[PDB]
């Protein structure tokens, strides 16, 4: 279950705040869709990112890794 | 040729993940010769099609897709004297760490990459070191960026951006921190926390 | 757990990438109760495997699968009295930059893992800076390796690899070396050639 | 996703090496290849040639004939 082909990171941060939401998710329609609405309703002082891998961007540590697109939603929204 | 092959990349891969622009207005003009909602509502467009390519995850190298919140406030800050090529350049943007910097530079012979050298610092120095390419395929299609730093000089860029960067600062206390870090003064980012604090206290 | 999550790993999928060891023998013992042709056969399938795992290309982590020759090497040099699972402990090895040692030492706490620490240069000081970790299912399973640097370390190891080739391995060269870029003394190969000049030159 | 197969001397700088699918069809390839060339040449599997400095440079080849060719020469 754990392998489902290549995946990105989809990542939540204000601007001026250190650390991020990061949700492991599969790159297509689904998730780019939940992206672009989530940013909506967060608003322009959320930035919605996606990146390949956490160890590659120490600017958004400390990571707070979700396991859902439900739990990633309430936690990018108390940001 | 050698750099995009340790990378894999290519010209073809480029070409087909840049995106046409379809605001029929040039890039290499200014922000003032284009509408904010426009350019906006398009950024957002292209955020969503760069978070739907699984192409992007299979590449040996690793990218980050910039937020509309990001473009947004850079349409604020660079408008309206700024040429759009400039500012929207790294929608789509790679970054890739190794043990030099000889290897990068030769890609400045390809046609339709431009080569911006911060290996020595930017012009305003603000303790930043890397260098930035960018493959534009026409002045119709956004640029793709590709960052490169040693690792040397990522770990600096990573700490610069946890403790310094954003917070109200000088330019001048980037270039400082810098010459701490080359003096052998600054091997964590906590250590670069408290130069800093003595810097403003005793600035 | 936290460096594990930054990397994309878990236990679960630690265990599904161990290969089971058809020798009928323990990695507890030395060499010598081992025969060299069965072991290098082994070798062979487990290097086929690894081969055609689809799931290792996947990984936000990066990774190496030594070969038959090297682990052939290995055997000759270590045979009779070294321990199987000290000298096979690499074949499927992955290599990663942590923010941080502390989140690697967190490691220590997990059962089936073992970490060598090698950040500071507490014992047998050749330059190099690091922690390796070793995950093993059970005592006839292969241990997966995971090599871990800072930025800051990965740079001076890379040059010292360079240098360890060209002028061949010296421990007390490289434990020098280490100090001098400590001190802001080494920021490139070049300044490294510079300061091992002066370093041969006052002896 | 993929992968690259590289081929290199233990004692000499440099490598051989090819973009490749990891799989059945790849790892045979590797197999048989080590047998012919010997245990004097190292045949590894890496995911990204930036990663892997001790093999630098690279010589990047564009199929598995033109890689078992160029190998046979390290």
């Amino acid at each position: 279950l754990y392998f489902q082909g290549a995946m990105c990171y989809i990542i939540a941060k204000r601007f001026k705040k250190s650390g991020c939401v990061a949700l492991k998710a599969k790159r297509g329609k689904e998730l780019a869709d939940f992206a672009t609405d989530l940013q909506k309703k967060l608003g322009y002082d959320i930035q919605i990112v996606a990146i390949t891998r956490p160890t590659a961007y120490g600017e958004y540590e400390p990571y707070k890794f979700v396991n859902s697109f439900e739990e990633f939603s309430i936690e990018a929204s108390r940001l | 040729m050698y750099i995009l092959d340790k990378i894999g990349l290519n010209i073809e891969i480029l070409e087909s993940l840049s995106y046409e622009s379809k605001l029929g207005m040039s890039f290499k003009r200014t922000l003032s010769h284009f509408n904010k909602e426009e350019v906006l509502k398009e950024i957002e467009l292209i955020n969503n099609w760069y978070f739907s390519l699984e192409i992007i995850d299979d590449l040996p190298l690793d990218s980050r897709i910039k937020s509309v919140s990001s473009a947004k406030m850079k349409f604020e800050r660079y408008y309206p004297n700024a040429t759009y090529n400039r500012v929207f350049n790294d929608i789509l943007g790679f970054r890739v760490i190794c043990k030099s910097y000889d290897e990068v530079l030769e890609l400045e012979k390809e046609d339709k990459i431009r080569v911006v050298d911060m290996s020595r610092g930017k012009s305003n120095d603000d303790g930043f070191r890397g260098i930035h390419v960018y493959y534009q395929r026409d002045n119709h299609h956004y640029p793709i960026e590709i960052q490169f730093n040693t690792y040397y000089d990522r770990q600096l860029n990573d700490w610069l951006h946890d403790k310094f960067y954003k917070r109200g600062y000088d330019s001048s206390c980037g270039q400082l921190l810098r010459k701490y870090y080359e003096n052998g003064k600054i091997k964590s980012a906590e250590e670069l926390e408290e130069v800093l604090e003595d810097v403003l206290y005793h600035c």
